[PDB]
DNA sequence: GCACGAATTAAGCAATTCGTAATCATGGTCAT
DNA sequence: ATGACCATGATTACGAATTGC
């Protein structure tokens, strides 16, 4: 198929999530974590033609974003990938589609209990810090009344006793009450904006980084409490 | 030892009022029909080659049964001859209270602390008799408790020989070992203090510390049972606060059950749930 | 407290020369070596408010030059540092001063033996020179009424006989003879015209490094030949 | 001496080919291979005015780009290299020209047996792909008419028969149809349009690419099948 | 050497076969998988054994001429 | 193994396999 | 814009165990 630089980019993203990918053929693409923990989705412009499982995703795209964008990429004869350039081609291997961890369906994220908005910068800031304050941990709370982010680090302080970090996330309006905590390992978003919607039931629950381009799901650890 | 659940879910678990009747359906489960069962399948024996006579017997040694109503495993095994079981009734002796049978599992070795094989007992006991969240909670209980003990008890000791093999200037030399990288860095740290000197042949007790200490080395290592010097005392106490040792002591050991016991200490929680 | 742009620049310089450093309140920065071989000072654009000791000097660096400028660093409420924005907020603890090493007390530097100066562009080649030809050692001396400075590494030329490197610092005027021995594991400066004061009185002296903003010294080696 | 930017860059490819290298008195310089397997030639611009053996160059290199372009190289009277720039003196040791691998003399290439055309983009896609894709040799031969380059790693077909990456370069009006091989480890030209020039008589041949700035020779291999 | 290549593939493996003593058919794997660290040769021992269970062969005897391929 | 006994020879390693560390090339991302 | 720095495979080396002559 026909791929543009915007659709590598989102690829390249993805793959951090997990090795390798399955492109099932159609507009919704689509992966998870190798232990379940995320799962992302996204819509491009392309299509897919086929679905391929492609092992070492990182390789595949450096291979790829060496040629020229309208290269065409099809089936070759004994079941791998073909990309061909104007003036060339190269074999790429498509490995047993069993061997490659992916959703086999994708997931319908029903009607969450909280919304909010993060901005770029947010983000930026946040992953620069916990790459800094070696921050391990990320809590989405409400405090005085605004929504707002804490950092910790389970690796000394267990029980989360020292907020290393605080981050103001917005106004808040309701009453209900949640500690949702998320590791910093998971946390694979690309900048840009987002609208948090997070869903909490039971001891589990979710919380969906929607984006303009791609869109992420995200699990909570046990330490997450919730109070509806 | 015969796995004898299926006829349990065969008859119904509901079915039951007390423990005291699954264990007595179990008891004379075993003489109304397993005992004779033996005794033909033995005679069998004794007719193939038409030995002598019938001389071998065999009755219910122990009956393992998880308690009644709780999600309790009720017994497991790790390898050959390494068992945990929830032992109910031994040789025709009703126990009013649960007796706990264990062997071969690594809570009696004397290279851990008493506290140590204490929690993994209680572990076990857990992951018999009582439910997933027990374990799961009583993991996190001793994590919090587990720092809160001395530092000589919960550290360990090993012997340390050749020491100048493996020292430059007190840095780590050529596969230095753990001991000798620890009682390096010691004398590096105290050097010209009075205490008496570090040498080889002496059993000496070692413990690991944190990234960024200030003695530069993540090893300490100081003659055991002996007491090291106060000033160097407070900061070797702060920063081994929560360390990972404890993963070298008790959570692989507890992993090595837990994960044949079908269960995970740690919840690892996951979109699983979504998915399906 | 407020910082800027060359503030944290040339704190980045003192954690170069010091991991830990103290902070007076005011405009007068002082930090000295371990074994205490060298010293700096410097008077910061801004001013400060408080008394502090900092053992991460890097990790102040990277949380200061990732956050907002405006955001304002003061004592938390636990005596810590707290850096806060009008969005997030950063909690970092506060080492015991006795486990840092601090100067007692800034060095007047008097007397002047020997006055030169050495540019920046002079002084950036002589930096990447001896990083490319392994240069631990520089000796100052005049030789034909030139100052002049020769690169030597002792651990092949203990006798001071192979000269690698050639820096005629200028001319010089007067009869007395000096030959100074610096060890390059403790200079460390930002490109800037610079100037020297060098001193040595039998068996002590130093050298003072005057800058436009910011100022050092070294100890010279007790090796180092004095005849004035 | 007085050596260009190019002339740098072009000793800089020499010094990838090998470690050490002669300055021929002229405008001209050469090398090759430690183990003999490729040669390189270069018309250079700047004047030679006496010959020198280098054992390092990338040292070398980073000194000379410290230095102004327009600093003196000439031979030290100790025996050595003495560079004079406007301001400073710098001293590299010389080595013995028996301890440095070059050739006799400038190789005559005989007549092209082959001739094509390898255009900037291609070979430089094709040299960084071969990472990639993991080929350790090439075949230059002919398909279809068209002279054509096709990777192949040796490590999983000893044969050299599966096909991994296949580029194209133009119509081959000839009947002498042929198989070369070239190990890859030894393409190590500056990107740039080159010529292709084969020859091959029996068992002996060679290849030759020559750019707009250099040449380099690679020897073909004895697995190569060809008749004119 | 090209010729003995050439010659090498197309020949009979049992030429090729290493042929070696089965020594220690049990002392170093703990149940079928080689456990501990394993000879070269016994890991291919019991990967044979565990390879024709129930396919009706006799299996290895200790010194048989067995092969390691 | 009781009760000694009466005569006495195999030595010391070459080589492989594995694990763990130590050092070294090489790429991804970042202040510049 | 360019290498800097950290993380991740190759490669080397040696302890440890075992059997082979």
């Amino acid at each position: 198929m026909k791929l543009s630089k915007d659709t590598t980019a989102l690829l390249k993203n993805f793959a951090t999530i997990n090795s390798g990918i399955m492109l099932k053929s159609g507009q919704f693409i689509m992966t998870r974590a190798v232990n379940g923990t995320t799962y992302a989705e996204a819509n491009i412009s392309d299509v897919i033609d086929f679905d391929v499982a492609i092992y070492d995703l990182n390789g595949f795209l450096g291979i790829l974003s060496l040629v020229n964008d309208d290269a065409e990429i099809s089936q070759s004869e004994d079941g791998n990938i073909k990309i061909a350039d104007a003036r060339s081609t190269i074999f790429w291997p498509a490995a047993d589609p069993s061997t490659v961890v992916a959703p086999n369906k994708p997931i319908p994220f029903p009607v969450a209990s909280a919304v909010t908005e993060i901005k770029a910068e947010d983000l930026q800031q946040l992953l620069r810090v916990s790459r800094g304050l070696q921050i391990d941990t990320i809590a989405i709370t409400v405090k005085e009344g605004k929504i707002v982010i804490n950092g910790f680090n389970k690796v000394e302080d267990s029980a989360l006793t020292r907020v290393k970090y605080s981050l103001t996330l917005g106004d808040y309006d309701g009453e209900n009450t949640f500690n949702f905590i998320i590791n910093m390992a998971n946390m694979k978003m690309q900048p840009g904006n987002y609208k948090l919607l997070l869903w909490a039931k039971g001891k589990q629950g979710a919380a969906k980084f929607e984006g303009e381009h791609a869109n992420y799901v995200v699990a909570l650890e046990a330490d997450s409490t919730h109070d509806f | 030892y015969v796995c004898v659940d299926k006829v349990i879910e065969k008859v119904g678990l509901d079915r039951f009022k007390e423990q005291n009747d699954l264990v007595e359906f179990m008891n004379q489960f075993g003489k109304k029909k397993m005992e004779p069962m033996i005794d033909v399948a033995y005679r069998e024996l004794c007719d193939y080659m038409n030995n002598r006579e019938h001389l071998m017997h065999m009755d219910r040694e122990a009956i393992s049964c998880p308690p009644l109503g709780s999600k309790g495993v009720g017994g497991f095994w790790k390898a050959k001859k390494r068992y945990a079981l929830n032992v109910y009734d031994m040789e025709d002796k009703r126990f009013a209270e649960p007796h706990l049978k264990i062997m071969g599992m690594e809570t009696q070795q004397s290279s851990t602390p008493k506290a140590v094989q204490e929690a993994l007992e209680e572990s076990i006991r857990r992951i018999l008799q009582e439910g997933e969240e027990s374990v799961q909670e009583y993991y996190k209980n001793f994590e919090k408790e587990y720092r809160q003990l001395d530092y000589k008890v919960i550290a360990e000791v090993k012997t340390a020989n050749d020491i100048a093999k493996y020292d430059d200037k007190g840095w780590p030399g050529f596969k230095c070992p753990f001991h000798i990288r620890g009682v390096l860095t010691y004398r590096r740290a105290v050097s010209g203090l009075g205490v008496a000197p570090i040498l080889d042949g002496n059993k000496v007790m070692v413990l690991p510390l944190r990234e960024g200490n200030p003695f530069g080395d993540k090893c300490i290592a100081w003659p055991s049972g002996t007491e090291l010097p106060k000033e160097i005392r407070s900061d070797v106490l702060s920063w081994i606060d929560h360390s990972t040792l404890f993963q070298k002591s008790f959570v692989k050991p507890l992993a090595g059950m837990c994960e044949s016991a079908g269960m995970d200490y740690e919840e690892k929680a996951s979109l699983d749930f979504l998915f399906g």
